[PDB]
């Protein structure tokens, strides 16, 4: 509609990304063979009250051991935190890729 | 949903709370099976904010077009382990 919302979009998209790669990477088991290696996901998310949860994982490209390691993490992260009564952002939100990496 | 089994797309699926490890789900016309690795099924049952319920990983099996006379999934209470989903699509 405006620059000013885009500005907005563009940086909530970038804060709420790096909220969600730290729950996947807390919930990341650490392997040594995982150094310098990253998996690059696509993450499809559901409102769910107030946050959203896990609706499908796509696995892009990366070393094949973290992604398997990948998709357990995502799959064990309780609830992503959404913005109240930002339903452009969470447009954004609701399909966004991450890079993941320990 | 891509119906391939080489996908590389992973589905969570919702079921209700004390649900056996539901095994294969026919999803939006998509045959699907739980997903397994190194640690077991990827699967879990939690009590929290978000009420009492399980959830699954799934991604599609080889063998597709089959109609199974089938129970519908229980999101609520305990789910057949066979079952057809309860799918709508957002705003629908």
């Amino acid at each position: 509609n405006n620059a000013a919302r885009q500005q907005f979009v563009t940086s909530e998209v970038g804060r709420y990304g790096a909220i969600y790669t730290q729950l996947i990477r807390q919930n990341l088991l650490v392997e040594d063979s995982f150094r310098g290696k990253q998996c690059r996901v696509n993450l499809k998310l559901i409102p769910t009250g107030t946050g959203a949860l896990l609706g499908s994982l796509t696995v892009l490209d990366g070393d094949s051991r973290l992604c398997a390691a990948t998709k357990r993490a995502v799959a064990q992260v309780n609830s992503f935190p959404l913005p109240k009564d930002q339903p452009d952002v969470v447009e954004k939100l609701k399909n966004i890729n991450l890079t993941v990496a320990p | 949903i891509n119906c391939d089994p080489n996908t590389t797309t992973s589905h969570q699926l919702l079921f209700g709370f004390g649900s056996p490890i539901v095994q294969s789900v026919l999803f939006d016309g998509c045959m699907l099976d739980i997903e397994k690795d190194d640690y077991g099924f990827v699967w879990s049952c939690l009590s929290n904010e978000n009420g009492d319920y399980c959830k699954g990983l799934y991604k599609p099996r080889f063998t597709q077009g089959v109609s199974p006379n089938w129970p519908m999934c229980d999101l609520s209470g305990a789910s057949a382990e066979r079952c057809i989903y309860p799918y709508c699509p957002e705003g629908e």
